[PDB]
């Protein structure tokens, strides 16, 4: 019975509909990464911002948008590992609590929520957020320049990983893209599911993410019957 | 620690 610690990107999202939010090209659906994901872009154009998100929120809850085969496998992970297993994303989909997944830490924040500009309190939220609501009120979304969500729990899990999966996740984005030496520093095995490369990792596998995931999953819970 | 989220 192996601890396990699981951190996803958005690749896995990719074949659910939800096009991944490129950064090697700087543009996430056509807009600049610096326009629509950091403070300055925010408080330099907060309708435009809040416009973006409102359509990705809005994008998020449509009929063609459903978790896919990865997302369910890890599903089923958390069914049989309960307390050992812990999944960390930095997606702001709610594609893994769909699935079947709970107590997922969403270090980069949620689309399906908000917070506002002065208490920073979050609240649930599925509609657009127009010009005229408040405690001001802003996507609970971190950005770049901002600090991620859960660090301390996430470097705990890391430390006491047995096994720590990184899925779909482009070796780009830190903090996030430095778990895997975190938790090779502390003798964890390290597995890479990746449709590309480009991400120390012991064990590694590439494809599409509805394949691959589910087959090392299968091979992971059959290992250890 | 792990510092605020970035791009390399
Ligand atoms: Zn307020």
């Amino acid at each position: 019975k192996p601890r396990v610690l699981v951190l996803t990107g958005a690749g896995i999202s990719a074949e659910s509909g939800i096009r991944t939010f490129r950064a090697a090209d700087g543009l996430w659906e056509e807009h600049r990464v610096e326009d629509v994901a950091t403070p300055e872009g925010f408080d330099r154009d907060p309708e435009l911002v809040q416009a973006f998100y409102n359509a990705r929120r809005r994008q998020l809850q449509q009929p063609e948008i459903q978790p896919n085969a990865a997302h369910l496998a890890l599903a089923k992970l958390q069914d049989a590992l309960g307390d050992r297993f812990l999944l960390v994303t930095q997606n702001i989909d709610n594609l893994h609590e769909r699935a079947g997944n709970t107590n997922v830490i969403h270090m980069h924040g949620e689309l399906l929520k908000v917070r506002c500009s002065q208490s920073g309190q979050v609240l649930d939220w599925t509609g657009d957020v127009t010009p005229e609501d408040k405690c001001p009120l802003r996507p609970h979304v971190v950005w770049f320049g901002e600090m991620p969500l859960g660090m301390d729990e996430i470097y705990m899990a890391l430390s006491m990983a047995d096994i720590f999966i990184a899925i779909g996740t482009s070796g780009h984005v830190y903090p996030a893209a430095g778990f895997v030496h975190e938790a090779k520093l502390h003798g964890a095995h390290t597995v890479e599911l990746n449709l590309e490369p480009s991400q120390e990792f012991a064990e590694k596998y590439y494809g599409p993410a509805s394949q691959v995931v589910p087959e090392f999953v299968e091979k992971l819970l059959k290992g250890l019957k | 620690k792990g510092g605020a989220k970035r791009h390399r």
